[PDB]
DNA sequence: GGATTACACCCAAGACACCAGGCACGAG
RNA sequence: CCCGGUGUCUUGGGUG
DNA sequence: CTCGTGCCTGGTGTCTTGAATCC
């Protein structure tokens, strides 16, 4: 299992390779990446497992800034940060990265 | 055989409590019989 | 003599646990549940064998 | 086959596809004892080698397991461990051989077996004395108690003879003290004693006149009726089945908020199962339990009316000896559930990977093998983590000081009452021991009178199915329990088979 | 939960026969030999 | 030398013998105490005196 | 701003629940499966979220509006203690449940794994991906003396001596830098990469011996 | 609820499970 | 070149 | 040459529920 460093979702790593990040596949394009890319945008190290069942009405989800995302498992703390080159590319897309590492 | 084996511990307990009750009782040089607190138990041992 | 007993039952309305008090009057066969919080009161008949779990059971069926 | 199938279930949404995972245990096969070296080579193990290399003389056990995969949008033999083999039994490699070969295997023809070899040490199982199951015993109670007489029975099934539950019926009220002299019972998994009349109603027989027709079979005697008088009036206000069952469901006090719509249906299980499970556990047979309950109350009052002595707890006919067979089954039962749980906990992780399990990997033979070895080596009868609240000394190192001592040691019996409490009953040589245990052979000291030894011609019953006996009784004229009325049957004899009031005959002398 | 557990360990360190609650156990499963149990009984410091 | 042995020497009045048995002939030990507080809290270096 | 996301009386309640130690993540998982499976049915599981904090052993937190939903979420869960032990959290304590939380170059850390477990090391370099680093540590070597390692059967710490290696058993790379048995030693120190998760950065207490050396 | 079941000696047989991490071996 | 010691906790059977 | 997979070792660790009578 790895945690996305952009949305915090927790999925089996191969999922990040097979389908990309459900919440941020569009800007992150992990589906069409190599393993080095997936491992730079997702972390094997994370803490605080959160079942979010109702993203739009959960206060827990709002605090973790996952209220606009899909129901699923999320992490309170994701270790590592997105590589500066990917942060720069996301910013070109109007996406603002707020690190989830504390 | 059961009686001898059982009642030996009954009397063994009896002797233990008796000894602890009485162990500190001594005849002193004035003839009185006293315990370790100096309480008089008999003014003259065995009354004789 | 009346029996005033505290219980570990949850009030069916305010949901505070360990706040339901049971007063069992056997001389008149009248049992009384009381909250200590919202203080909702509920009366039900009791026999001689009843206990705080008997009237609290009758309170669950009186709601449903 | 006591719990023959494991079942899982999982609703998946992403097209709901119920996928029950099921595993079925089949035939058992046994192999002769085998030594497997670190090499990997195998050979038949004989006793002497095990004695010389501190091995365990044990047989590998293999169990058929069957997989099946229900799916609804709405194989190879596995090894469970090793079981120690009793020497000279049918599964020991010495049972054959004959006289010519025994000397070559360094075995002595005077050695009669009956023991196990665990880490090179010879361990013998000591027969464990216990009280019989499925029998009613009545005892009197001491003066500073509101109870004066108690009837007691320990529930036990026939299939495998394992304990289930224990039940009591207490008669309150002392001599001219206790006022209303009523009778309440004790039920498994219920808090405080419930009056008898209430449980009669709770089984489907509310009619008072019917209740007394089930207990007392002599309307003529006032005494066998005046003592049941307060029991009727203290349970009068419970006038139908539903409010009776409800009260029992409230007594348990488990999961506050069960409700009537269901608190009845929870108590109906506590009445159908657990309460007297030796009679039956299938539905729609509550007539047998109601009739049996009346018998108990009848026996209780006969002792309270001084028309029958209280039972003698030391009467040997009320006793049983657990030997190697029954003792191993109880231990094997506990360990096989432990193995079962480890399989179940392992499937919930190995199926989230959605990968076909290899089966053997999900069977850790160390659970049974270490379990049996540890208990036979130490005598601690239970799971290793629970050395407390168990029984010690069931297995002992076989005394080989002299030949006579070996014979005595293999025929020893033990009563597990305990050193504490001298007592003037157990240790004593009761009259009914005649011809069954030795009147002379008993240890000096703390065990004196509690450890006994079987007389020379004694034997122990191996066990027999009760089903052929029932067929013989009905063929000869036994009449069912639905046809029985104390007014019509004021003189016939009751018939019990393993403690069950099955049928009553009118002419017992020919039968 | 943390503070009560410190109270627990300091209690069973001195007396592990507290009535009404389970005994502290070693990994081996047998109860811990507290200081109170060191002094009482036939084999303890005083009688033994 | 059990509890019952102890009692026999008391009955004989052999107080001197009983002292020696339980000290010199067993586990005799020397301790230092503080004359003020009475505790065995003294730190005693005997070569430095 | 995070300060605009604080909880209010209008937000769902949060209950804590005691669970079997080590089974907190499993319970959170199980709750999610139950929630998703019942979505849109006539009996939805009326919880919003559930979570478990590592720092809070044996306790799952569950977000809902009614206590009955908490009982519903846990019903049949074999990892949950059957006693009715569910406790209420105050709104003012919600944020403190979801708090997320150095290793600069030239600083000292303690190694947590391998033959160097427990040893003090300087954090000379950090891996780009961020996954690892490079530590400067006093070696524990034998110069191949008994060749034809564990932390319990390791050798005493001592600076690498290249002339000893030359004599007894070696590749020069640079000034003062040798590769010896496929490890790098510069000016007597091993430089070796360790996972950041294998090094302790907090509350490190230098020993007597370390004060004597460094 | 706790309190206890006389004193001394000798013999033999047993002692901690579960999961994450690295290292070594085999295959493509 | 003097000095030099190794086990703890339980179970089962005995002896008197 | 590089990745998949089994074995050894150390830090950590708890729970499905299931003998009697004196003060
Ligand atoms: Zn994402
Ligand atoms: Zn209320
Ligand atoms: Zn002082």
């Amino acid at each position: 299992e790895r945690a996305c460093m952009l949305c915090g979702i927790v999925l089996p790593g191969r999922v990040f390779m097979q389908n990309g990040c459900p919440n941020c596949d569009s800007v992150l394009n992990l589906r069409d990446s190599d393993q080095a890319t997936v491992n730079e945008c997702t972390s094997s190290s994370f803490e605080g497992l959160v079942a979010v069942g109702d993203n739009e009405h959960s206060w827990v989800a709002k605090w973790l800034r996952v209220d606009r995302f899909q129901p699923g498992l999320y992490a309170v703390r994701v270790d590592g940060r997105l590589p500066s080159d990917i942060v720069a590319a996301l910013e070109q897309y109007g996406v603002y990265y707020r690190p989830r590492d504390g | 055989l059961i009686d001898t084996a059982v009642k030996t511990a009954e009397t063994g307990y009896i002797q233990r409590r008796l000894v602890k009750a009485l162990e500190d009782i001594m005849v002193h040089y004035d003839g009185t019989t006293r315990n370790s607190l100096g309480d008089i138990i008999q003014f003259l041992y065995g009354e004789d | 003599i009346k029996q005033k007993l505290e219980t570990q039952f949850t009030c069916l309305f305010c949901n505070h646990d360990n706040s339901v008090v049971c007063t069992l009057d056997k001389k008149n066969s009248i049992g009384l549940l009381e909250c200590k919080k919202c203080n909702l009161s509920f009366q039900a008949p009791i026999n001689s064998l009843s206990q705080p779990i008997d009237i609290y059971s009758d309170w669950i069926d009186a709601c449903e | 086959w006591e719990e023959p199938r494991l079942i899982l279930d999982q609703p998946a949404q992403h097209d709901n596809i119920n996928k029950r995972y099921e595993i079925r245990f089949g035939k058992i096969y046994l192999s002769r004892p085998t030594m497997t070296e670190a090499d990997g080579t195998t050979h038949a193990m004989f006793p002497q080698e095990a004695r010389l290399r501190n091995l365990t003389y044990s047989s590998p056990v293999y169990l058929d397991m069957e997989k099946s995969m229900f799916t609804s949008i709405d194989g190879n033999k596995v090894h469970i461990g090793k079981v120690p083999i009793m020497l000279r039994s049918k599964f020991c490699s010495l049972r054959t051989l004959d006289e010519v070969d025994l000397y070559k295997m360094k075995e002595c023809p005077y050695d009669m077996g009956g023991y196990f070899v665990i880490n090179g040490s010879e361990k013998v199982l000591i027969a464990q004395e216990r009280s019989a199951a499925n029998i009613v015993q009545v005892f009197k109670k001491a003066a500073p108690s509101p109870i004066s007489h108690v009837a007691e029975i320990r529930s036990a099934l026939e299939k495998g003879s394992r304990l289930i539950s224990t039940m009591q019926i207490k008669l309150y009220g002392r001599e001219d003290k206790g006022t209303g002299r009523t009778i309440k019972a004790t039920l498994p998994y219920v808090k405080q004693d419930i009056p008898i009349v209430i449980v009669f109603r709770a089984l489907g027989v509310v009619p008072d006149g019917e209740i007394l027709q089930h207990i007392c079979y002599d309307e003529n005697d006032w005494q066998m009726l005046e003592m049941l008088k307060p029991c009727i009036e203290e349970g009068f206000v419970i006038q139908d089945k539903e409010v009776a069952l409800d009260f029992i469901g409230r007594r348990g006090s488990a999961a506050l908020g069960i409700r009537r719509e269901k608190r009845i249906q929870y108590a109906k299980d506590i009445l159908q199962k657990e309460l007297l499970p030796h009679i039956t556990q299938e539905e729609g047979f509550e007539t047998r339990k109601t009739f049996f309950l009346g018998y108990m109350v009848n026996r209780l009052l006969l002792c309270a009316l001084e028309r029958k002595d209280q039972d003698d707890r030391d009467h040997f006919g009320k006793k049983r000896l657990d030997l190697a067979g029954p003792l191993l089954a109880n231990l094997f039962r506990i360990l096989f559930r432990k193995l079962t749980r480890e399989i179940y906990r392992y499937m919930q992780r190995c199926i989230e990977t959605d990968r076909d399990f290899n089966l053997n990997l999900a069977v850790k033979s160390t659970t049974i093998t270490s379990g049996l070895k540890y208990s036979l080596a130490t005598g601690n009868w239970g799971e290793q983590k629970k050395a407390m609240s168990s029984r010690a000394g069931v297995s002992q190192v076989l005394n080989r000081y002299t030949y006579s001592s070996t014979l005595s040691h293999l025929r020893r019996t033990n009563t597990p009452i305990g050193r504490d409490g001298k007592l003037a009953k157990p240790r004593q040589l009761h009259n009914t021991h005649w011809g069954l245990v030795c009147p002379a052979e008993t240890p000096e000291g703390q065990a004196c009178g509690l450890v006994k030894n079987l007389s020379l011609l004694s034997g122990i019953s191996i066990g027999s199915p009760s089903e052929p006996i029932i067929n013989f009784l009905e063929e000869w004229g036994m009449e069912p329990l639905e046809d029985y009325d104390p007014a019509q049957h004021t003189k016939s004899t009751r018939i019990f088979v393993n403690g069950v009031w099955t049928g009553i005959h009118r002419d017992p002398s020919m039968l | 939960e943390v503070e009560q557990l410190l109270q627990f360990h300091v209690a069973t360190y001195m007396d592990n026969d507290i009535a009404g609650q389970p005994q502290a156990l070693q990994k081996s499963g047998r109860p811990v030999k507290a200081i109170r149990a060191r002094l009482k009984g036939k084999e303890g410091r005083l009688r033994g | 030398f059990g509890e019952m042995e102890r009692d026999c020497m008391i009955a004989h009045g052999a107080a001197g013998f009983l002292k020696e048995r339980l000290m010199e002939a067993s586990d005799a030990f020397r301790v230092h105490v503080c004359g003020i507080c009475g505790l065995m809290s003294v730190i005693a270096n005997l070569k430095k005196n | 701003p995070q300060r605009l996301l604080i909880p209010t009386v209008d937000d769902p309640g949060i209950w804590g629940v005691k669970v079997r130690l080590g089974k907190e993540k499993d319970v959170v998982r199980q709750i999610l499966k139950k929630k998703l499976a019942r979505e849109g049915t006539k009996n939805p599981l009326e919880i919003y979220s559930a979570f478990q904090r590592d720092s809070f052993k044996g306790h799952v937190y569950i977000e809902a509006r009614k206590a009955e939903a908490i009982n519903d979420a846990l019903k049949g869960n074999v990892n949950v203690f059957s006693n009715n032990s569910k406790f209420l959290v105050g709104i003012v304590e919600y944020k403190d449940l979801l708090r997320p939380v150095k290793l600069t170059r030239g600083s000292y850390v303690r190694v947590k794994n391998g033959k160097f477990k427990g040893d003090l090391a300087q954090v000379d370099e950090v891996l780009e991906n961020g996954l690892e680093a490079r530590l400067k540590l006093v070696p524990r070597l034998d110069y191949g003396k008994d060749l034809s390692y564990t932390s319990k059967f390791r050798p005493a710490q001592r600076l690498f001596s290249e002339a000893e290696a030359r004599v007894h058993e070696i590749r020069r790379d640079r000034d003062g830098f040798v590769t010896y048995g496929g490890e790098e030693y510069y000016e007597g120190f091993l430089y070796k990469t360790f996972r950041l998760q294998n090094l302790i950065v907090n509350s490190i207490n230098p020993t007597l011996n370390e004060l004597s050396l460094f």
